[PDB]
DNA sequence: TTAGAGAATTGGAGAGTGTGTTTTTTTTTTTTT
DNA sequence: CACACACTCTCCAATTCTCTAA
């Protein structure tokens, strides 16, 4: 895959499918990792080893990263990431991890994933004023959280034993949006009634939380 | 080169996306057609059939059932899947072959008949010899034969041979040939009796369901008790003077309806039965409870006979295993011949009964043996 | 079962074109001048006769089957037979 | 994928309004060219190349702002030729079976995509300039080298104006823009139009005749003629009055309609229960009709109130026509309007006698006479439109084209015919040699209203050449007699029953005028055994299939209908191959019409024959069994 | 045909009840000629509907009263059809939004809620309530 | 030139499979009692 | 559980295509 000099002209694609495929996947890859490695602050000191260090000193499997500094740093990741999120931040936490095994090896024994979570992102937006223009967009909202479910686990990447062999069906991603229904053995076509298989099951941990608009920035009554 | 089998392709968006398949395959052909390869599957759907590119993108194959019991090749591909419910293995293999070299690429009518026909009559329509080969059920009714032929006896797969309302005097011994049969009907014809040398045929294993009804029967053979695959049995309307005495063992039985015979009395074993429905309606059994019991003598040949069936080809057994007598009673075993006869609950063995007669009418009488407290009990009946 | 079908030996013959021959002996045509309620009761009674030899047909779908149907043997052997006699 | 991207990516980039090339532009673009020869028979690189747009994003900013680098400008020429190919030849045919289908519909896609971006002015701009520059050069001083890009120039804008509409974006309404009207405006701005027009009059680039040919057909693909001849300088205010009268039009219609089902319906709602017994009427058994749709619908009974039609199987579903008519864009008519009368005027008769050159030579495509065909119609309607001067297509009026019409529409029934697999293809080639002959036809006529008697003379000569020969009077009952609605679409009915009353016509009248008896080893001849031809039943089947459309059919048409049918009735005495079931049937619809009195012609024509029919049934009452099939000499018997 | 239909299971043929209703249009006068007044009001007005008391169809017929409270569903569209026929044999070119709905009423009840019976269903009853 | 006998394709009857269902009391809390 | 709806598949035979004689 050669290095793409340009990731700003999209040639008619969207921002979606434009990070999506392979070649600006890598220069995005690239570019979050050299921007991690080299990003410095004011007084010349490497912000994100610091940042990278402690979090790997507490064992805390996320790093932050200052939107100001990556749309001062690197433009185009700043450009793509609000229109594109997931895709942006699925490459951006592979690129962390790999960021995070260079600089501490044995890292995989505490965690296999790095989140690479957001924070002064200029698009705020108040609640009420959410609309259709804003879906799937990476947006920034305040409020007052009213409600918390306990923390629950939830099927990430669920494998389901076979209703009459002993076969196990493949790794199915669960999506947010429905359940995941897992069809019919391969090895037999059987169909009937499937299970979980909760010791090859991948499970996350799921919080469901209401918020709505503070009391002081409603209008009274 | 090409395949005939059930086909069904699922598209592997589905489960993710939380939608469900049919679940069962299509008959279809598949042909590996080739400047590129490509693969045709056609069904009834569309003769012209959907064509898929394999010249460098299967996915992978799964095999643990090329056997072709509960099977599939399973051949995914991006994005779909194909799988094939039912084919002959040799054939599957070679066609799973070709697909292998076609995707390593460096290198190069589904006609069919029905289970089932019939003929209301002969003079409509002739049996000839233009039925199916492989036919899976048959109807004929109304139709002149004195004996069954060969035309419906050499048919190789019968599952359902119905003759109800011709005119049979005999069956013959050649219909055990049917290894598949599970379906005898001679409803209203002129039957003597059962096939007796029938009852050790394929039918022994096979026959889930006989209609013997308005024949003149008067007694089956008493080794129609090898019929034990047998579920549903009607004999109604007929001059059946007995059951058979090892009925008993007739342990797949749960529908018999023999209503309107001749029994005087049921059979001893009959309370080995676990009927789901009895229909007995009209059948004039004895009403008295007289005792005119049968005496042992004690004999060593008795003895023997009785003692040798809780122990147990040679003729001479089996005859002693018909005339068991029950194990010889089923307390203070003395002899297999000391036989008498009591009244019988039929809700015993039916959880549905046809009251047989008025006045309540939910009993019946049956054989009995009498060692000892029988004995008294009968004394106290009579 | 017995499908029925619209063909050239069921009905056309023994329901149709004889009792077509017996329907207009009492109609009530009243002629020039009137020729558009004359031709609307010759239309009810081509119909209704039409319908009570196969209903599963609108009129004008049986109309283009029986035009098919007059190039067969026993169509227009009666054809000419109701020309002629009877 | 990834290769195809990373030599997508070595192109260049666009920056604001500047595109700035890879020096290494040339070795990538051979590569593409490579890939493209390379493709899959499923034409992958092509769905692959237009995702990417590469033809919208690199190739005409590289057409449009470094056409000096002759090199490179060569290779995207010959590149953008190749991914601008129609997707007919791509895959051959339309595909029978789903996946090459999906296929072809993706390709079809990226090709309307190329389409609408190849609407700007200048790229269309720098092909004028580039071709206008070439061709100042004398034909001796071309080599091979200027030759294939004239070849390459004219097939990429052969290319761009061949694509089919998106059937998404065909919505569009009549007075506006579409992608094609904007791609004419393109050609207009740029100044292409003339040079199309130097190289039609060219005598020295006669060679291009047929390219130059096929591109006027696609550039005027949507127009008619006499529609296009009317445009002028006072359009707008009489379009916004048509517009407004005939919208009014339209709602007083529904209006009315609304009106007759309100009355069909009662005043009360549906769940009003009431049930009738109708004591005269017989139901499907021996018991009377028990009625239950409410006492209004009894007004107009009919025991097909309550029942499903049927499901027409898919051999006998009737032919469609392919597009609706939609009025273009004001300025492209205009612009086409100019374009007609200076092609006309300048090129016309020196195009025409090159395309029959290369026909006679056979140095054409398989099909190329129906090109030919289709600008004798189109020229001639617009001639014969406005300002008719017959030295204009003089080329044309010769009896070679007759004849040469006459060869291809025989060929082309007897291919329909027997080629089934495409028998619609070979229909609508037919189509467009009926519609040339037709033009012909009429062009005869204008030339005897015209004053001049040399084109009187020729106007007299041909029309005995043409009536004495034997095939000219004979193809229109050879097409009558196996005629399909199943195969022909209804506008080649309509153009058909036209062309047989024109020809009818100017043959009745030469006969009337004079009598000229000898006919086809000759033999006598009179125009009423030549009628006695058309008193088949297939004929009267075929006029009575387009009579049933009269609501939507023009004035003229339904003129030409009535015209035949009064005169096999009235003049040949033949109302009894007219006594049918189904032909009453389409007369209680007249007479029931509430816009009756716009149809008086045939209402009157209708009245007449039920009164004959009525007056018949009187005095016989088997006439009403007669009704029921189509006949032979029966004809004669009910006489 | 009008004149071939009768009610179904009542032999009360259709066409002779309502030309009974259009004589009683055309005839009755004496509540104290009635009916065309109210057409008149009608046409000056515009609005679709006719009031008609039962007593007054009862006086001037009983056996149309009796068919009227018997056999509705049909009588009162045969009845629509009769002050259609008159109101647009009269006042020809009059405009109006819908045919004219006859609208029989009783002055005051035949029957209470707690006496119906399904010996009335389909039958034409008149109730006090609140 | 019409139409009728044999072969192939399409319409739909029906056999088989899977899904969904049948005012009351005790306690708290703020405001009003 | 069990009795109605809802949906798919298969087979059967009725209609239309092709080739021949009246
Ligand atoms: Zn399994």
């Amino acid at each position: 895959i050669e290095s793409i000099e340009n990731l700003e002209d999209l040639k008619g694609h969207s921002v979606r499918e434009w990070v999506s495929m392979a070649g600006p996947r890598l220069e995005i890859h690239h570019r979050f990792k050299n921007f991690l490695r080299t990003h410095v602050d004011s007084h010349g000191h490497n912000v994100f080893k610091e940042r990278i260090s402690d979090m790997c000193k507490e064992n805390r499997e996320s790093l932050v990263v200052n939107y100001e500094d990556l749309a001062a740093r690197e433009h185009v990741l700043a450009y793509f990431l609000p229109e594109a999120p997931a895709e942006l931040l699925q490459i951006f936490d592979e690129a962390a991890l790999e960021v995070v095994l260079a600089m501490y090896p044995k890292y995989d024994r505490i965690t296999n994933h790095i989140h690479v979570r957001i924070s002064h992102l200029p698009l705020v937006e108040e609640l009420r004023s959410l609309r259709q223009l804003h879906l799937n967009q990476l947006i920034r909202t305040s409020g007052v959280v009213t409600s918390c479910t306990g923390v629950l686990p939830q099927l990430s990447m669920v494998k389901y034993n076979c209703n009459k062999c002993n076969f196990v069906l493949g790794p199915f991603c669960q999506s947010q949006n429905q359940e995941v229904k897992p069809g019919s053995c391969p090895e037999c076509q059987s169909a009937g009634p499937f299970e979980v298989n909760m010791e090859e099951t991948i499970y996350q941990n799921y919080q469901r939380i209401r918020i709505q608009e503070s009391p002081g920035k409603v209008a009274a009554g | 080169m090409k395949l005939h089998c059930e086909v069904e392709v699922i598209s592997r968006h589905l489960p993710a996306l939380g939608l469900r398949n049919r679940g069962k395959g299509v008959r279809a052909v598949l042909s590996l057609c080739q400047v590129r390869a490509f693969l045709l599957i056609s069904t009834l759907k569309d003769k012209r059939g959907t064509r898929y590119e394999l010249r460098e993108n299967i996915e992978q194959f799964f095999t643990k059932f090329v056997d072709e019991g509960k099977a599939t090749v399973r051949l995914k591909e991006p994005p779909v899947d194909i799988c094939l419910s039912k084919a002959i293995s040799s054939s599957l293999k070679g066609f799973l072959s070709a697909m292998r070299l076609a995707h390593r690429g460096c290198n190069v009518e589904f006609e069919n008949f029905k289970t089932k026909m019939v003929i209301t009559s002969k003079k409509d329509y002739p049996l000839s010899k233009n039925f199916p080969y492989s036919l899976e059920h048959l109807q004929t009714s109304y139709c002149g034969l004195v004996r069954v032929d060969m035309r419906m006896l050499c048919l190789k797969s019968l599952r359902k041979l119905d003759l109800s309302h011709n005119h049979i005097k005999k069956l013959p011994a050649t219909i055990g040939d049917l290894i598949h049969l599970q379906e005898l009907n001679l409803n209203d014809n002129h039957l003597e009796s059962f096939s007796v040398a029938l009852c050790h045929s394929t039918l022994q294993k096979s026959l889930r369901s006989l209609d013997l009804s308005k024949n003149k029967i008067k007694a089956l053979p008493v080794q129609f008790c090898q019929l034990q695959e047998l579920k549903n049995l009607k004999l109604d309307d007929n001059e059946l003077i007995q059951f058979p005495c090892k009925i008993g063992q007739l342990i797949n039985l749960r529908f018999l309806s023999a209503a309107r015979n001749k029994l005087p009395f049921l059979p001893s074993e009959f309370r080995n039965l676990s009927l789901e429905y009895l229909d007995l309606f009209g059948n004039t059994f004895e009403q008295p409870k007289v005792l005119p019991v049968i005496k042992l003598q004690a004999p060593l040949t008795l003895l023997e006979s009785s003692a040798r069936t809780i122990l147990h080809i040679p003729f001479h057994l089996c005859q002693d295993l018909d005339t068991a007598k029950i194990c010889v009673c089923g307390r203070f075993c003395l002899n297999s011949f000391i036989q008498g006869t009591t009244t019988m609950n039929l809700h015993s063995v039916a959880h549905t009964v046809v009251l047989v007669d008025n006045l309540g009418g939910t009993e019946a009488p049956i054989i009995s043996y009498f060692c000892s407290l029988g004995c008294y009990v009968n004394s106290s009946d009579m | 079962r017995n499908i029925p079908k619209l063909d050239a030996q069921r009905l056309i013959s023994e329901r149709g074109l004889p009792a077509l021959r017996h329907v207009f002996d009492k109609a009530k045509f009243k002629g020039k001048g009137h020729e558009a309620e004359d031709l609307k009761m010759l239309i009810r009674h081509m119909e209704h006769w039409a319908h009570r030899l196969f209903p599963k047909l609108q009129f004008e779908d049986f109309i283009d089957r029986v035009e098919y149907l007059g190039s067969k043997k026993e169509v227009q052997t009666c054809l000419k037979r109701i020309r002629l006699d009877l | 994928n990834c290769e195809l991207l990373a030599t997508c990516s070595a192109l260049g980039y666009l920056e604001g309004d500047t595109y700035h090339k890879e020096p290494d532009c040339l070795e990538s673009v051979k590569d593409l060219i490579r890939y493209l020869r390379h493709e899959d028979e499923t034409r992958d690189v092509r769905q692959q190349l237009g995702a990417a747009q590469i033809l919208q994003s690199d190739l005409l900013p590289i057409l449009t702002q470094h056409h000096q680098d002759k090199p490179l400008f060569d290779a995207v020429i010959r590149l953008m030729v190749n991914l601008t190919q129609p997707a007919l030849l791509c895959f051959g045919n339309l595909p029978k079976e789903p996946s090459f289908r999906h296929h072809f519909l993706q390709v079809l896609t990226y090709l309307q995509a190329y389409k609408e971006a190849f609407a700007s002015e200048k790229a269309f701009g720098v092909l004028s300039e580039t071709l206008y520059e070439l061709l100042q050069l004398g034909w001796e001083e071309r080599q091979e080298e200027d030759n294939l890009l004239i070849e390459r120039i004219l097939l990429l804008v052969r290319n761009i104006l061949h694509v089919p509409a998106d059937l998404d974006q065909e919505k569009k309404i009549d007075d506006d823009a579409s992608a094609h009207d904007q791609l004419l405006w393109a050609i207009h701005l740029s100044g292409l139009d003339d040079l199309l027009l130097f190289l039609a009059s060219s005598s020295a680039e006669e060679q291009w005749s047929l390219h130059v040919l096929e591109i006027v057909s696609l550039m005027f693909r949507d127009q008619n003629p006499e529609q296009l001849a009317g445009v002028g300088q006072g359009r707008l205010a009489q379009e916004r009055s048509a517009d407004f009268a005939e919208l009014e039009v339209l709602r007083q219609r529904e209006m009315a309609e609304k009106k007759t089902r309100a009355l069909q319906r009662g005043n009360r709602h549906s769940r009003f229960g009431g049930s009738y017994i109708v004591q005269g009427l017989k139901s499907i058994g021996e018991r009377d009709l028990i009625f239950h749709k409410g006492l209004h619908n009894l007004r107009n009974y009919s025991s097909d109130l309550g029942k499903q039609p049927k499901k027409v199987p898919k051999r006998r579903q009737a032919a469609r026509e392919l597009s609706i008519q939609r009025r273009s864009a004001l300025n492209v008519r205009l612009f086409l309007r100019d374009f007609c009368s200076e092609f006309l005027e300048n090129c016309y008769n020196r195009l025409m006698g090159s395309v029959k050159d290369h026909l006679l030579r056979e140095k054409a495509q398989q099909h190329d006479e129906t090109y030919y065909m289709w600008a004798l119609a189109f020229f001639m309607a617009f001639n014969r439109a406005a300002s008719f001067r017959p030295g204009l297509v003089s080329e044309t009026l010769s009896v070679r084209t007759f004849h040469f019409i006459e060869q291809n529409l025989t060929n082309y029934y007897e291919m329909m015919l027997t080629d089934r697999k495409e028998a619609a293809s070979w229909a609508r080639r037919m189509h467009l040699a009926l519609k040339a002959y037709q033009e012909l036809l009429a062009t005869v006529n204008e030339m005897d209203i015209s004053p001049d008697e040399a084109v009187r003379e020729s106007s007299r000569i041909i029309k005995n050449n043409i009536f004495y020969v034997m095939e000219y009077r004979e193809l229109f009952l050879a097409l009558f007699r196996k005629f399909d609605e199943r195969c022909q679409p209804r506008s080649f009915l309509r153009d058909l029953v036209e062309t047989t009353h024109l020809f009818l016509k100017m043959l009745e009248r030469f006969c009337r005028s004079r009598g000229n008896l000898v006919v086809q080893s000759e033999k006598e001849f009179n125009f009423l055994d030549y009628l006695k031809r058309f008193a088949c039943s297939t004929v009267v089947r075929a006029y009575v299939l387009l009579l049933r459309s009269y609501q939507q059919n023009s004035a003229h048409t339904n003129h030409c209908i009535v015209k035949m049918l009064h005169r096999l009735a009235h003049d040949l005495k033949m109302e009894a191959l007219l006594f049918q079931l189904s032909v009453f049937c389409l007369f209680n619809r007249l007479l029931s019409d509430p816009a009756a009195g716009a149809y008086k012609e045939l209402v009157t024509f209708a009245k007449y024959i039920l009164g004959k029919f009525f007056a018949l049934a009187a005095v016989n009452q088997k006439a009403f069994v007669e009704l029921l099939f189509w006949k032979n000499t029966a004809v004669v018997r009910e006489m | 045909l009008g004149q071939k239909l009768v009610i179904w299971g009542t032999d009360v043929n259709v066409a002779a009840c309502k030309e009974n209703f259009q004589r009683f249009l055309q005839r009755f006068i004496d509540p104290l000629p009635l009916y065309m007044q109210r057409l008149g009001e009608i046409n000056v007005i515009g609005e679709p509907f006719l009031n008609v008391n039962c007593e007054h169809i009862k006086s001037f017929d009983k056996n149309l009263y009796r068919q009227l409270i018997s056999y509705p569903q049909e009588v009162i569209p045969t009845f629509d059809m009769a002050v259609n026929e008159i109101f647009f044999d009269r006042y020809p070119d009059s405009i109006l939004e819908h045919q004219i709905q006859v609208r029989p009423f009783n002055a005051l009840k035949t029957k209470n809620m707690r006496n119906l019976n399904p010996e009335d269903i389909d039958q034409l009853i008149t109730i006090s309530g609140m």
